[PDB]
């Protein structure tokens, strides 16, 4: 209807209880184009705890 | 033993000096704060002024607002209560309380006071 | 807050990654009673849990 890429599934998790701890940056907005071909992003993350 | 006296008080004229003064026994002003309260006849106790326990800051009533100044001795467990400016209406019947406990900060609503002094008068006359 | 009632309605917020303002809270007038136990008020600026 909209013929644009959206969000309409959520299955993360399913409850959420007992909240100690929040935090969200600024709004915005990502392209969800179905891109083909090699990749233009590489993205590296280190966690330590 | 644990009681409590009080001096000072009486009769001063409008505008004059009054100075209030009270001690305690079995209990030290440092580990237990020291509150004022003034009652009128036919009337509940209300507040005037205390000092806190840390003896950092005081706090005054709001009809006797920045007038008073309270200073207190630990070495002979004694009060000093100077009154300034003094008005008829300020006429009531104060007393020398402590807190129930020692616990910090200050509290002038409500009875938190289990130990009551004598209920020495204050009037003001012109 | 305009939820205020009575005893009865017991209540609990946790709240975390805040800078307070004790020393405002310590100084206000419109607070009838601030008692403290376990911490001198001064002290307790410094120190926290």
């Amino acid at each position: 209807n909209n013929k644009s890429w959206m969000e309409s599934e959520f299955r993360v998790y399913s409850s959420a209880n007992n909240c100690t701890f929040e935090y969200v940056s600024q709004p915005f907005l990502m392209d969800l184009e179905g891109k083909q071909g090699n990749f233009k992003n590489l993205r590296e993350f280190v966690f330590k705890n | 033993q644990v009681q409590l006296v009080e001096s000072g008080g009486g009769l001063v004229q409008a505008g004059g000096s009054l100075r209030l003064s009270c001690a305690v026994s079995g209990r030290t002003i440092s580990t237990f704060g020291m509150g004022w309260f003034r009652q009128a006849p036919g009337k509940e106790r209300e507040f005037v002024a205390t000092i806190t326990r840390d003896e950092d800051m005081l706090l005054y009533a709001d009809s006797v607002k920045g007038r008073f100044t309270i200073s207190r001795d630990t070495a002979k467990n004694m009060v000093f209560l100077q009154m300034n400016s003094l008005k008829i209406e300020d006429t009531a019947l104060y007393y020398c309380a402590v807190r129930r406990d020692s616990s910090w900060g200050y509290s002038r609503q409500s009875t938190e006071y289990d130990y009551w002094g004598q209920g020495t008068q204050v009037t003001v006359s012109s | 807050a305009t939820r205020f009632a009575s005893v009865y309605a017991w209540n609990r917020k946790r709240i975390s990654n805040c800078v307070a303002d004790y020393s405002v809270l310590y100084n206000s007038a419109s607070f009838s009673t601030f008692k403290c136990y376990g911490v001198s008020p001064t002290k307790l600026n410094d120190l926290c849990f």
